[PDB]
């Protein structure tokens, strides 16, 4: 039985993460996503001089911001850089409990 | 109703009748294997949504293997 | 006070007592000379009569003789050599003898045609006979105030009750109290009472949600005995509670956690509307009993 | 369930019913009861791991505590699940009263 | 009985009711509870003598057969008597959950 995972699910918040490797989203909810089919996913953007971490549950058959998730089976949260007008994009995907609560870049 | 394997069930050619869920779990002693099965009725599957009985429950030091399941004698593994 | 006011006939509570009688009777171990068994019945038809040791070997190939008098022409429904005043068995000696109605001439009545009787049981009048296969080496004197657990009869008298019927059976859940006082004459400690769940009519089971108020002055233990009826029952109770196999099987058993019920008849009413268990269908108030017969309606 | 069924069958170290005998007299010093002599009243023995027949959440949550943190001593306890009862043979005074004393024989455990 | 008033304010070596802080995170690796951290189960600890808060009449006699016998090691258990619900939240999604999780904190002891 596919049993839904855990995820950090804060929506967007601000981050004063950058210049690091690893990163800890410092999202205070943890949550069984709805759908057992879902995945943690984050994404990083630093538009201007403003960061800004997003964590969610998220259907890995279906885009996330316009794009398709590559990795919805790794472990750990590696981030990926993805191209979006004046900013600067990334985004990771993973199947652990609580995964996407530490970032690797 | 769902039929799970039941290793304590010696009445009932070990098997038990359960509205919830299917249960197995192998945990690995140096000295021996150990083999659990049982029913796990609706109330007891707590958050229902992802119950923690099910969840993943191998700590350090015991190759705990942890599986639910909903077919009828499912927990044969 | 409902508790104060007689109950007739038509009432889902019942008080019954169980007992199990005997008037006189003696043991001995004759084997060491087939084992001879004596009922002297009396005066209060068909009686049932069951054998059974402690059971070491657990196969009995001792061929025994029972004695059966009674001043009633009696069917004996033997359950799994019979010198009698009919006997069935749902390698028998059906014999019809003129037997001495006196326990003593009795007694050697069997000494006649046999060495030494194993046991000699005097019963009042019962329709259940539970008896002795065995030989305890241990020890025929006839005594007035002897007992053995393996000899004993077994009978059940109604008792008197007050109490009312509050409700109808126009509700979605008969809900009865019980208020016990003394469950046997003796009192040591937790002794038994079994409460018998059954329809009235007796013929189709009933789905029929069911409370169970059962409060006793005596500490006492509930047995739920339920036949033919499935569904919810709740059981609130001062005492402990004890579920035959097919209660739990049949009915979703809610149970309670010793509460400190109230005594008396509107105290009890109240307690069980101030929790859930609106309208209440019969109080019953029994002084002394260890048995009901509880029939639902429908 | 750790009924009788199970428990004699299957040499287990946890929690399990145990056999156990009680002559009434030499093990308790009761000469009031005349028949039986004594009976087998069980009792349950044995520690209680994660998950075995947990009586209620808390002691599934404890169970689960102690098996991170056994130092705490703070585990659930081997108890009876189901008991029997015993019919026994007393006197009161000169007459002798049939009374069946219920819940006396343990027939299965729980961990709670 | 042996609640909480009794066993926490008046020491006793003998069953009683301990208290006990559990952390769900900590001590039972619970990440997906979110309110509250940790909660206060408490549980039951220490020997059970003859008539001490007896559960049932084989309690009575294993206390009382014990008692006599202490080699046996054949006793009745410091259990939960009577246990109350803890209310815990948690996400599903973006959606906090009030659950009450009954049988979750013992507040009284008893000798089975």
């Amino acid at each position: 039985v596919k049993f839904p995972q855990l995820c950090k699910f804060c929506d967007v918040r601000f981050s004063t993460c950058d210049n690091q490797k690893s990163c800890m989203s410092n999202c205070s909810i943890t949550s069984i996503c709805e759908k057992p089919q879902e995945v943690c996913v984050a994404v990083w953007r630093k538009n201007d001089e403003n960061i800004t971490l997003e964590t969610v549950c998220h259907d890995p058959k279906l885009p996330y911001h316009d794009f398709i998730l590559e990795d919805a089976a790794s472990p750990k949260c590696i981030m990926k850089e993805k191209k979006k007008p004046g900013e600067t994009f990334f985004m990771c995907s993973c199947s652990s409990d609580e995964c996407n609560d530490n970032i690797i870049f | 109703a769902l039929q799970c394997f039941c290793h304590l069930c010696t009445k009932d050619n070990f098997t038990c009748v359960t509205d919830g869920l299917c249960f197995v779990s192998v945990t690995e002693t140096t000295d021996k294997v150990i083999h659990n099965s049982m029913c796990i009725a609706e109330i007891d599957l707590i958050p229902r949504d992802r119950p923690f009985v099910c969840a993943p429950s191998s700590k350090t030091g015991s190759v705990t293997t942890t599986y639910c399941c909903n077919q009828d004698h499912c927990n044969k593994i | 006070p409902c508790e104060l006011l007689p109950v007739g006939v038509g009432h889902p509570v019942q008080a019954m007592l169980k007992s199990f009688t005997a008037l006189s009777g003696c043991a001995s171990r004759g084997t060491t000379s087939q084992e001879v068994h004596i009922i002297n019945l009396r005066k209060g038809a068909e009686v049932a009569l069951h054998l059974r040791p402690i059971q070491s070997l657990h196969v009995h190939q001792k061929p025994l003789v029972f004695i059966l008098n009674s001043p009633q022409p009696i069917l004996w429904k033997v359950r799994t050599i019979f010198h009698v005043v009919e006997v069935h068995f749902e390698s028998g000696e059906v014999k019809v003898e003129t037997l001495p109605h006196g326990n003593e001439h009795l007694l050697n009545w069997a000494h006649h045609r046999y060495t030494a009787v194993t046991s000699f049981s005097e019963l009042r009048m019962a329709h259940d006979i539970y008896i002795k296969v065995g030989e305890d080496p241990v020890f025929c004197k006839i005594d007035n105030k002897f007992l053995s657990l393996n000899y004993l009869a077994s009978y059940i008298e109604p008792q008197p009750s007050t109490g009312c019927v509050l409700s109808g059976p126009d509700h979605e859940q008969e809900v009865h109290i019980i208020e016990l006082q003394a469950p046997n004459s003796s009192s040591a400690f937790q002794v038994d009472v079994i409460v018998d769940l059954r329809p009235l009519d007796g013929d189709i089971p009933l789905h029929r949600d069911v409370v169970l108020l059962l409060k006793g002055e005596k500490s006492v233990n509930w047995v739920i005995k339920a036949h033919k009826v499935m569904g919810k029952l709740e059981i609130m109770t001062s005492d402990t509670v004890s579920l035959s196999e097919d209660t739990e099987r049949l009915m979703q058993v809610s149970k309670t956690v010793k509460q400190k019920l109230p005594a008396g008849s509107q105290a009890l009413i109240q307690w069980a509307e101030e929790n859930g268990f609106n309208p209440v269908t019969s109080y019953t108030n029994t002084p002394v009993a260890n048995h009901f017969n509880l029939r639902l309606r429908e | 369930a750790l009924d009788t069924n199970y428990c004699f069958r299957n040499l287990e170290e946890n929690c399990c019913v145990r056999p156990l005998y009680i002559d009434f007299e030499q093990d308790l010093g009761w000469k009031w009861v005349h028949e039986p002599k004594g009976y087998y009243a069980n009792f349950c023995s044995g520690p209680c791991p994660y998950l075995r027949s947990a009586d209620t959440t808390h002691s599934t949550v404890l169970g689960l505590y102690n098996t991170l943190n056994p130092e705490a001593s703070a585990s659930p306890c081997c108890v009876p699940q189901d008991l029997e009862p015993l019919t026994i043979l007393a006197y009161v005074g000169e007459t002798p009263k049939v009374e069946q004393l219920s819940n006396m024989v343990v027939k299965s455990c729980k961990c709670s």
